[PDB]
């Protein structure tokens, strides 16, 4: 139906069957996900497989079939065979490493059972970002995205509880969110920080003028280096854009889209003055020496705009000599048979 | 050209060595596509929303209302099979909820009831809880009556100081008397004169004590768990060896997914050689467009043509009658044009750039076309789960995105029929959905007619 409700029930429903407790479980959790880790990386060394491979090879097991690594990652695991030879070697592995591979797939449990317990303090968190520009489901999932951050570089060893560290993790990721995706046109963070400390210095001085501040007030009481080409400037980007669509004049039925002329595109005109202007050049270019004109012609009209590195073997005197009286005997019996005179341009 | 290797026309048929540009003209850059890979597929709402859901109506589904409620939320539908029962079989085609869906695939019945104080229940508890195969209604002792009203084994959790007896290697190293000699035994104090046993009621926290350091007093669970635990199984080859042998081999997988007899789940406790064998097996559960492009593909329209021949004859009025609107589509299918595998999306094509352009305007202001701002929705959504899955993936997070991305993918195509997306505040308006680009208040064809 509508999806915001779903989805809050979704996540407060099986918190609600499972909320962490304060200490116990985030504890519990916690240490399995730090014993996966080591149980991974002495995996990996005993096994000479990379801690990326013995990592995708636990989950596929823990979290799904083939299924889940075809679609999601196109092809370069063999759906069955070749996880499953990998999944041998960890059998092999005696009483001693046997040990870390059940250890490993228990602690990529307990990770992700910890990820769902924390739903609701990203959601908690993700409620008060939401005017920014995001949808609050979009927003919400940035933090997520965090929360699963904070859950790789937490050290258990370290008293503090997830709490206070997932606030950050999910705090960093939402705001980035908010200034990588919420305009069209992409906005660095500094920007976009520049902007919010523009827009709250325009709310101090709309505070006592009565005068929405010229684009002086807003230089100087913002700090060092601000003026008013500065500003002018920024509040420039901060306009988003505006609908090429959109309801004109008595919005009856009106598209804006349709005003705006093209300029590429040789109206007319311009199709008929390429094909005289080319079929004249053309015809001078042929009664003459195809040296120095040709020169002349393609280093200007057939690649880039170097008198000297224009001309092949002769030197500089000859292409002067020839550009120059080649270009005005060319002018000036132009001059005669009025062709070219009439400005094409 | 971009950079300008070649730039006339004598070679207009070539591209550039360093970087792609064939030319005439940007015609070229109005007209050419580009397409977005979706991570799961979705579907084209064209298809699913119309009153006869060409998709309901070829798939037997409930034509208007199963595929709502699988298609958007998580309201799963058996694919191929699923052994394990909810009262009845397998239903081959028939949807389940969240609630028995969780009831199944882990195991019957979840159970975590822990004690409210350290000595009352946790004693009733523990005294029957570990090798005590407890029976549906067990009537735990202490706070109120703890009640286990559920099947097989159980699996107690933590314990303070009232008495330490026969748990696991936790508390070991604490008293060092049994893990650093073997004392465990004197460790019954004075009738000894006259496997776990210790003190009269010595420690009360779930620490390590180095020094009283590493702790954590707190609460103990007695989560009853209805699966079946086996100690000791033994090794027999017909089928590739199942469960374990006696203590040294143990072929079983480790403790999330693991299918051997009926039963199909493996957990493993290496405290006692217990293999935890959970009973729910291999049961096919999906939702959303994945879901219908598998049922899609796995039709022999042939067969339901045939199926439907007879229904529509043979049988009264009110089936039948359905089955010809039924045959309807399924005929042209198969008839001539194309086969019907395709109305999932997975694939989405992308209108042309100077169609959806951007462009400077007065003061410095800037144009652009609706559709792009929905696109990058699409994008980003579509990026943000590829990321998703990679990052680790815990479920309700991947469908809440999935379903932000159906969605998404509704919005370029045709917005308003399903929820009508919004620029950010300013206009409270529809982005002209390509939908709306064809026929809309003033559209295409529309004014394909209305005069150029
Ligand atoms: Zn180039």
């Amino acid at each position: 139906k509508i999806s915001t409700s779903d989805p809050v029930r979704q996540y407060l429903h099986e918190i609600g069957q499972v909320p962490l407790l304060t200490l116990e479980e985030e504890v519990e959790l916690a240490r399995k996900v730090e014993e996966g880790m080591e149980a991974i990386k002495k995996l990996s060394e005993i096994t000479g497989l990379d801690p990326d491979l013995i990592r995708e090879v636990v989950r596929a097991k823990i979290l799904g079939s083939a299924r889940v690594r075809h679609i999601p990652g196109l092809k370069e695991t063999l759906d069955p065979k070749t996880v499953e030879e990998i999944d041998q070697k960890l059998k092999s592995l005696p009483k001693e490493h046997k040990r870390y591979l059940h250890i490993a797939r228990e602690g990529e449990a307990a990770r992700q059972h910890l990820i769902e317990a924390n739903l609701r303090l990203v959601v908690s968190i993700a409620k008060k970002y939401t005017g920014r520009g995001l949808s609050f489901l979009d927003l919400i999932q940035e933090g997520n995205q965090g929360l699963i951050r904070a859950v790789e570089k937490f050290e258990y060893k370290r008293r503090f509880k997830f709490s206070t560290y997932a606030t950050w993790w999910i705090r960093q990721a939402i705001n980035r969110a908010i200034a990588d995706q919420a305009r069209t046109i992409r906005i660095p963070v500094h920007m976009v920080e520049t902007i919010n400390k523009l827009s709250r210095t325009a709310r101090q001085l709309q505070q006592e003028l009565g005068r929405e501040p010229t684009y002086e007030e807003i230089a100087e009481a913002m700090g060092p280096g601000w003026d008013a080409k500065r500003v002018e400037e920024t509040l420039k980007i901060a306009q988003e854009p505006v609908s090429l669509e959109t309801p004109i004049g008595d919005e009856k039925d009106s598209f804006y889209g349709d005003f705006i002329p093209d300029e590429h595109l040789p109206s007319p005109v311009d199709a008929a003055t390429q094909s005289l202007l080319s079929e004249e050049l053309e015809k001078a270019l042929s009664k003459l020496s195809e040296r120095e004109a040709m020169v002349l012609k393609l280093r200007k009209g057939l690649i880039d705009g170097e008198e000297v590195g224009a001309f092949f073997g002769v030197t500089r005197e000859r292409i002067r000599q020839i550009e120059n009286k080649a270009l005005r005997k060319l002018k000036y019996h132009e001059s005669r048979t009025r062709k070219l005179r009439d400005f094409l341009d | 050209c971009a950079c300008g290797k070649y730039k006339r026309q004598r070679f207009e048929g070539k591209v550039c060595e360093r970087c792609g540009v064939e030319v005439t003209k940007s015609i070229v850059r109005r007209y050419r596509m580009g397409h977005i890979e979706l991570a799961t597929p979705a579907a084209h709402i064209w298809f699913v929303k119309d009153v006869p859901s060409k998709i309901g109506t070829l798939l037997d589904l409930s034509a208007t209302e199963l595929e709502q409620v699988l298609y958007f939320s998580k309201y799963i539908v058996l694919d191929p099979k699923g052994a394990i029962l909810n009262g009845v079989p397998v239903e081959k085609r028939q949807l389940l909820t969240d609630e028995e869906y969780r009831e199944l695939r882990y195991g019957k019945q979840e159970t975590y009831p822990l004690p409210p104080g350290v000595d009352a229940l946790v004693k009733d508890g523990e005294e029957v809880v570990k090798g005590q195969e407890l029976a549906p209604g067990v009537v735990s002792r202490l706070d109120g009556v703890a009640l286990y009203r559920f099947p097989r084994r159980v699996r107690v959790e933590y314990v303070k100081k009232e008495r330490a007896g026969l748990r696991l290697p936790l508390a070991a190293w604490v008293e060092k008397e049994a893990y650093k000699p073997g004392e465990i035994l004197a460790e019954l104090p004075e009738p000894y004169l006259f496997g776990d046993k210790i003190v009269a009621a010595i420690d009360p926290e779930e620490e390590v004590i180095a020094e009283a350091e590493g702790v954590v007093h707190l609460h103990e669970p007695a989560s009853i768990l209805v699966v079946k635990a086996r100690v000791y199984p033994f090794e027999d080859d017909v089928e590739v060896s199942t469960g374990d042998r006696v203590a040294p081999g143990d072929v079983l997988a480790d403790g999330g997914k693991v299918k051997s007899d009926v039963y199909g789940r493996v957990e493993v406790d290496l405290v006692r050689n217990v293999v935890r064998v959970v009973e729910s097996y291999d049961i096919d559960a999906r939702m959303g467009a994945e879901a219908i492009q598998q049922l899609l593909k796995e039709l022999d329209l042939e067969a339901l043509e045939k199926e439907l021949l007879e229904e529509m004859k043979h049988p009264s009025r009110a089936r039948r009658a359905k089955a010809r609107k039924r045959l309807e589509v399924v005929r042209a299918f198969l008839d001539s044009g194309n086969r019907p595998e395709w109305m999932i999306l997975e694939a989405v094509p992308v209108l042309p750039p100077d169609l959806r352009p951007m462009v400077q305007v007065d003061g410095g202001r800037f144009a652009t076309s609706d559709l792009n701002d929905l696109y990058r929705r699409l994008i980003n959504r579509n990026n943000r789960l590829k990321k998703l899955l990679a990052q680790g993936a815990p479920e309700i997070i991947i469908r809440n995105e999935k379903r932000m991305l159906q969605e998404a993918v509704d919005a370029l195509l045709d917005n308003g029929r399903r929820g009508a997306p919004v620029t950010n505040p300013g206009s409270d308006r529809p982005l002209r959905s390509l939908t709306d680009i064809l026929s809309g208040k003033q559209g295409r064809f529309r004014q394909n007619l209305l005069g150029k």
